[PDB]
């Protein structure tokens, strides 16, 4: 039970195609250092679906195909945050992002969420 | 028959046995054109009570699974357990074969640290 976790994300805005974001999220209420980590995401007209994940010890990172290379996971286990910096955004990379505790699994506990907005306007 | 690297965690806020299945590598080929479509079956004995197993990774002898599984087990029940960590070849009609598997008893596990570990696969 997650009933103590706590998952603050920031860092959303709006993008024009091609610029760059970094998101964040700060963990509480769970020992954060011991959990892989995920950013998710659900885009207008779509279920939830995984972004990327990192193990517990930030060495291993893996990506949902249509972000590999442009996205980047990290944390940092001495401050209890998770980190997705995204560069080259696509229209298609519009949607509320979540951070997430574990590995992906579609009930996984989750933050509020940031919009990101990637628009020609 | 390959090998896996794995991270064993004890969450003791909550009383959870975290499981990290990071990847497995050289694995040999159970298709046709030299190449595999792993996943890995995760659960304890003895009792079996609950089962894990990673996404499918198709075509490859080298998959990432970068996944993490819990289970609920009181502290002074962790030492009875054996983790086992089970490669299986995914076949879309026919049984899938087991590749190899690593089996750890936790009555050896002490906890005292926490590391990403390379275990050769077994029969
Ligand atoms: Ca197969």
């Amino acid at each position: 039970s997650d009933s103590e976790v706590q998952l603050e994300e920031s860092g959303g805005g709006l993008v024009r195609p091609g610029g760059s974001l970094r998101l964040s999220c700060a963990a509480s209420g769970f020992p954060f250092s011991k959990y892989f980590m995920s950013w998710v995401r659900q885009a207008p007209g779509k279920g939830l679906e995984w972004v990327s994940t990192i193990s517990a010890s930030g060495n291993y990172e893996t990506y949902t195909e249509s972000v590999k290379g442009r996205f980047t996971i990290a944390r940092d286990n001495a401050k209890n945050t998770l980190y997705l910096q995204m560069n080259s955004l696509k229209p298609e990379d519009t949607a509320v992002y979540y951070c997430a505790k574990g590995s992906w699994a579609r009930d996984m506990t989750r933050g509020q969420g940031t919009q990101v907005t990637v628009s020609s306007e | 028959l390959g090998k896996l690297q794995y991270s064993l965690d004890y969450d003791f806020q909550n009383n959870q046995l975290l499981v990290g299945i990071i990847q497995a590598a050289e694995l040999p080929a159970l298709d046709m054109g030299g190449t595999s479509d792993p996943y890995v079956k995760v659960f304890l004995l003895p009792d079996k009570k609950k089962k894990f197993e990673t996404k499918v990774h198709r075509k490859t002898l080298n998959p990432v699974f970068n996944e993490q599984f819990t289970f609920k087990v009181p502290y002074s029940e962790l030492g009875g357990k054996t983790l086992v960590m089970a490669v299986y070849d995914f076949d879309r009609f026919s049984k899938h074969d087991i590749i190899g598997e690593f089996k750890v008893p936790m009555n050896t596990v002490d906890f005292g640290h926490v590391t990403e570990e390379w275990r050769d696969l077994q029969s």
